[PDB]
């Protein structure tokens, strides 16, 4: 009977890239959700199959936490069934997708003055990903035909770009820090519910 | 695989690139303009070099890829806005000698040291000097020395440096595929590709002609009153039936003639509409008037001002232990950041430019989904068209009784309405004959239809020709009288604001009658009517991803520039001025001028 970290996880001091999200396994605790619910300082919290306030007396076997930053924009992404770079090259989600997503909006963090140029996110692959795949590599994108010898030139150009997050930019280009919950069911035992 | 993948990817990198390097340089120009430093300064030109060496190094990217093999429309555009690098083309040396002479020619023209031969130490500069001499005198002598010295000290030392110009242009313009400078220039309002909505380049000629000719006779019945006014004004100066001389038309130019108001009142006992001391009274600020101004485009139907734009728009002189830039503008700094640089007074013409500045940013915030090279106006002149449909809706008696800064027992009548059109008209057709008319003779110059030793001659005889307005002193070849003007002499096309003129009052008749409105056109308002605000809003959000010919469709139902909106708007001044100039010769005849007695 502990309290699963959700403190490590949401009030953690910086969140990955969203081409490199951190996947963290939490099991073998206790997580009221009704004070995440509660919590109102989040922008989007939706999910279908079950209601987040109805899911409290409920558990599965094993949850996964999934967490990174992208734009403002680029949280509609975050769903399934959608198109974009960040559902296609950064983070697919299922069609028979079972938790949500928390996102919120981190300016007061994620955003310097002179531009906070740390946070990437891959554009260009040569195939979408499939749902729950993660893709941290770093070789050259050859969008013509010629072998380009891993180094950048006509037609090759690293797939690797940053996000410009500055404090002044608008709604639609500022930093979200984006929680992805996900409730897997197994042939085993349930641990983790209220 | 093919080439128009390689041509969407490259499109892609380029646009999340030049977004971020754009965002910074705009930051940067930013801090400079409300805070005058040389740090500031500093910053702000690397910043420029940094984004003008990466639009350069893309375009030479961009090269790479033909334009007759790609089908998409909007990859198409993007990579056509791309390719044109412009003076690279050139040699390096021919490079730099147009850079010295386009400087050089800029500075001759904002460090112009005129004289009176009386006192050679104190004289005025330009500015604050022979604009106000030319703009509130009103001795003859004193006018005449102004023009005639301005004249003889910036055209007869740009006239060489032009030429050379000239040549310099249209050899860049011809490795450029164009046929001149001109058709450079008219390559903004071209069309290719897309049936049924096709635009030539020469068609733009023809239709600006066409325009004019439909113009012609309110333009002169407006030149006979003024003519007339200014015989009143001017006893023994100017010829009942002849044309009008250059200097006494409220500037420097005579581009404007809003300075002969006073001159030419129809009804100078009534007074005309105002309503600082209202605002005066009622404690209104800057503040105010802008959140007035977004409840008047709110009503309409589109959005409101973003947080940021409050945040971080500078509204009010920054007091005095800093200095700034006080000219109003609309910033797009890109990444969803639009501001407000404007120092506003309490004034009803700050309120009105407010309106024009905001009307500006909706446009702006419109079509920001689009990409990066295709986040502007449907061609050069669609910005302050919007601009000024706004200010002239938020202008009208009506909107001022509505925010309550008019009395409701207020009672209009026929001469508020004519003096109000009469400025109207002085302040809009008074400008369309000199545009048209310098328009006309810069692409006849760049063309070749006027040889170097022909300038001047043409230059004053479609003066008088057309905008009927003559010279009071004789100008020989040495004279670059054209150049006088800020935009000839700073390299800036012009026919951009006869096409905003003839499309601001086909968007403000199209959008009134979308309104229900029922009267004359002058007195419209577009408060609270939604359906005109989306009609005008799909438009704004296309951008420049559609053509021209498409998005002015889109509002006022026609592909092609027209009169007829502007017409039906003036015409209560129309039939005014037709009642009164009955007794009167209407028309000029180009051989009189005040030089030959
Ligand atoms: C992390 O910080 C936020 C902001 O102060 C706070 O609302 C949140 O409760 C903190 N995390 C936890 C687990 O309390
Ligand atoms: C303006 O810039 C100077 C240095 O260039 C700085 O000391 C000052 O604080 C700035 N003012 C504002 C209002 O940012
Ligand atoms: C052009 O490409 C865009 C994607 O970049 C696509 O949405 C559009 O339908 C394409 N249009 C044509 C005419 O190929
Ligand atoms: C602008 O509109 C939004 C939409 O509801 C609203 O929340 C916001 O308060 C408005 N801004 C102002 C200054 O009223
Ligand atoms: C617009 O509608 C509002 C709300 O009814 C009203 O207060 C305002 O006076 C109207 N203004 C005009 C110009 O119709
Ligand atoms: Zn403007």
């Amino acid at each position: 009977t502990n309290l699963c970290p959700f403190g490590e996880v949401f009030n953690a001091s910086k969140f990955a890239s969203v081409y490199a999200w951190n996947r963290k396994r939490i099991s073998n605790c206790v997580a009221d959700y009704s004070v995440l619910y509660n919590s109102t300082s989040f922008s989007t919290f939706k999910c279908y199959g079950v209601s987040p306030t109805k899911l409290n007396d409920l558990c599965f076997t094993n949850v996964y936490a999934d967490s990174f930053v992208v734009k403002g924009d680029e949280v509609r992404q975050i769903a399934p069934g959608q198109t974009g770079v960040i559902a296609d090259y950064n983070y697919k989600l299922p069609d028979d997708f079972t938790g949500c997503v928390i996102a919120w909006n981190s300016v007061k963090q994620d955003a310097l003055t002179g531009g906070n140029y740390g946070y990437l996110y891959r554009l260009f692959r040569k195939s979408k990903l499939k749902p729950f795949e993660r893709d941290i590599s770093t070789e050259i994108y050859q969008a013509g035909s010629t072998p380009c010898n891993g180094q950048v030139g006509l037609n090759c150009y690293y797939p690797l770009e940053r996000y410009g997050f500055h404090p002044t930019t608008g709604v639609n280009y500022q930093p979200f820090r984006v929680v992805v919950l996900s409730f897997e069911l197994l042939n085993g035992p349930a641990t983790v519910c209220g | 695989s093919t080439i128009e993948e390689q041509a969407k990817t490259f499109l892609d990198k380029f646009n999340h690139e030049a977004e971020d390097l754009f965002y910074q340089s705009s930051l940067a120009s930013w801090n400079y303009n409300t805070n005058i430093t040389e740090e500031n300064v500093q910053n702000m030109n690397n910043a420029g070099d940094k984004w003008s060496a990466f639009l350069k190094e893309q375009s030479t990217l961009a090269q790479m890829y033909p334009l007759q093999e790609i089908q998409n429309l909007t990859v198409k555009l993007q990579l056509q806005a791309l390719q044109q690098n412009g003076s690279s083309v050139l040699s390096e040396d021919k490079s730099k000698r147009l850079n010295t002479i386009l400087n050089t020619m800029s500075t001759i023209y904002s460090t112009g040291k005129v004289c009176n031969p009386d006192n050679p130490q104190e004289c005025l500069l330009l500015e604050p000097g022979l604009n106000e001499i030319m703009a509130n005198s009103l001795d003859y002598n004193e006018r005449l020395w102004a023009w005639e010295s301005w004249r003889s000290e910036v055209g007869k030392q740009l006239r060489p440096l032009y030429e050379e110009y000239v040549v310099l242009k249209n050899e860049m313009a011809r490795a450029n595929h164009y046929e001149d400078y001109g058709d450079y220039w008219r390559g903004d309002y071209e069309v290719n590709g897309v049936d049924g909505y096709d635009y030539s380049r020469g068609q733009l000629i023809e239709d600006v002609e066409h325009t004019f000719e439909e113009i012609k006779p309110l333009y002169e019945h407006l030149h006979a009153y003024v003519r007339a006014k200014l015989m009143n004004a001017y006893p023994s100066y100017i010829s009942p039936i002849g044309c009008l001389p250059a200097h006494l038309l409220g500037d420097m130019w005579g581009r404007f003639w809003t300075n002969l108001y006073s001159l030419t009142v129809p009804f100078g006992q009534k007074p005309n509409i105002d309503v600082t001391d209202a605002m005066v009274d009622q404690a209104w600020d800057a503040q105010r008037i802008f959140k007035e101004a977004e409840k008047f485009f709110v009503s309409v139907g589109l959005p409101n001002m973003t947080q940021g734009f409050w945040e971080n728009s500078m509204l009010t002189d920054p007091g005095n232990v800093q200095k700034a830039v006080c000219h109003p503008t609309a910033w797009d700094l890109g990444k969803g950041d639009f501001r407000i640089l404007m120092c506003t007074k309490v004034t009803m013409d700050d309120f009105l430019t407010a309106h024009h500045e905001m009307g500006h940013i909706q446009y702006d915030m419109a079509y920001a989904a689009q990409p990066f090279l295709l986040r502007n106006g449907a061609n050069e002149g669609f910005h302050e068209a919007v601009g000024e449909i706004m200010s002239l809706s938020a202008a009208t008696p009506k909107h001022l009784k509505s925010i309550g800064l008019l009395s409701p027992d207020f009672q209009e009548d026929n001469e508020t309405e004519i003096n109000f059109l009469l400025k109207q008209a002085l302040t809009i057709v008074g400008t369309l004959p000199f545009t048209y008319m310098l328009e006309k003779w810069r692409w006849m110059v760049f063309k070749g239809e006027i040889p170097k030793d022909q300038w001047m001659k043409k230059w004053w005889e479609m003066k008088r020709e057309i905008v009927g307005v003559v010279e009071p002193v004789p100008h020989d070849e040495t004279y670059c009288d054209p150049a006088s003007l800020f935009h000839v002499s700073n390299d800036y096309s012009f026919i951009r604001y006869y096409t905003r003129t003839l499309y601001q009052f086909q968007f403000q008749e199209a959008l009134c009658q979308a309104a229900k409105h029922e009267g004359p056109l002058h007195k419209c308002d577009i408060s609270n009517s939604t359906e005109a605000g989306q009609k005008l809003f799909n438009m704004l959000r296309l951008g420049k991803s559609e053509p021209w010919t498409l998005a002015l469709e889109n509002v006022v139902g026609a592909k092609n520039m027209n009169v007829r909106p502007l017409l039906n708007y003036f015409e209560p001044l129309f039939t005014w001025l037709k009642d009164q100039n009955k007794n009167s010769f209407v028309g000029w005849s180009t051989d009189w001028s005040p030089y030959a007695d």
